[PDB]
């Protein structure tokens, strides 16, 4: 899907969810 | 899901739930991948070893919720199943090799903010995420512990480990088709999938992108949650070619 | 506990 993966209420508003900071600091 | 939080409202659009005709009931997790089909874990419909063997007919689909028992009016859709699609070569004999399926809705469902297919990864999204230490998260209406139901749909963020820790870790013999994930008893945090969240999606967020791929289907564990013992997942990239096949001629 | 009712439209 063109727009696949991408939260109405979380990427498309550029907010951030409670503990996606916690993969992303895992990701060396 | 074992020590996991409360999910915030559309957190997993993708999130789906398969619910048993009769009698309601949750029978596992699943994933929405396009506005017509659903991916989840093959031994959610087949598994002769506990009598399990259901058909179309047999089930709904319920996308969009939060709650777990509530018909959430206006917000939430219930779909019928058209076909259902079993890999070929699913070993539910031995190990679960293969654990996969696709199922194809009736009618399509039409997206809003709390309904959302997650992306399939690429080769190269599998190459560069799918490493040992990289957390990934998981998400259901599962068991709280392995022997009660939450309220809400739960999550817990989970690092992938090492392929030999995988396997010195069970009797079961692990392919290249799976994964396992969690931590390690020295590391001084817990959580894992448990009964009711099979089928469900392991997914991660690209930091080349910012999309989420769901890399891994919650296929089998030893109980839930115990120390040295590791959840395992169905790799979604190595199978991708049987769900672009299926797809394409379908 | 136990599911709620879902509409009959669903179950046929
Ligand atoms: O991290 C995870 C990942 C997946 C699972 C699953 C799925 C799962 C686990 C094991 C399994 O089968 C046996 C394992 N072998 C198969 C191949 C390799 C090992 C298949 C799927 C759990 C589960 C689900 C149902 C069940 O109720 C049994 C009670 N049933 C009798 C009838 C219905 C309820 N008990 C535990 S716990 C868990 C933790
Ligand atoms: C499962 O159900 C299908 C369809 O009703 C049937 O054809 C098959 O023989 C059953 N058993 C197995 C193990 O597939
Ligand atoms: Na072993
Ligand atoms: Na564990």
């Amino acid at each position: 899907e063109a727009d696949c993966g991408l939260r109405p209420l979380f990427e498309k508003k550029s907010l951030e969810d409670k503990t996606e900071r916690e993969l992303l600091e895992s990701y060396i | 899901i074992v020590e996991g939080s409360d999910a915030e409202i559309g957190m997993s659009p993708w999130q789906v739930m398969l619910f048993r005709k009769s009698p309601q009931e949750l029978l596992c997790g699943a994933s929405l991948i396009s506005d017509r089909w659903v991916l989840t874990a093959a031994h959610c419909l087949l598994y002769p070893p506990w009598d399990k063997n259901f058909t179309e007919n047999d089930l709904l689909v319920r996308i969009g919720k939060h709650s777990r028992t509530r018909y959430e009016r206006n917000i939430e859709k219930i779909s019928m199943l058209e076909k259902i699609y079993i890999h070929p070569r699913y070993n539910w004999r031995e190990n679960l090799d293969r654990d996969i399926a696709l199922m194809k809705l009736k009618k399509p469902v039409a997206f809003s903010d709390y309904i959302h297919p997650v992306c399939l990864p690429d080769r190269e999204t599998a190459a560069s995420l799918l490493q040992a230490g990289y957390k990934g998260r998981v998400t259901g209406w599962g068991n709280l512990k392995e022997t009660g139901q939450p309220s809400v749909l739960q999550v817990v963020n989970l690092p992938i480990v090492e392929r030999p820790v995988c396997k010195d870790s069970t009797r079961i013999r692990i392919t290249d088709n799976m994964f396992c994930a969690g931590y390690k008893p020295d590391e001084g945090k817990r959580g894992d999938a448990c009964e009711g969240d099979s089928g469900g999606p392991f997914v991660m967020k690209s930091p080349f992108n910012n999309r989420w791929y769901q890399m891994g289907i919650v296929s089998w564990g030893e109980g839930c949650d115990r120390d040295g013992k590791y959840g395992f997942y169905t790799h979604v990239f190595r199978l991708k070619k049987w769900i672009q096949k299926v797809i394409d001629q379908f | 506990g136990d599911f709620e009712e879902i509409p009959e439209e669903y179950l046929q």
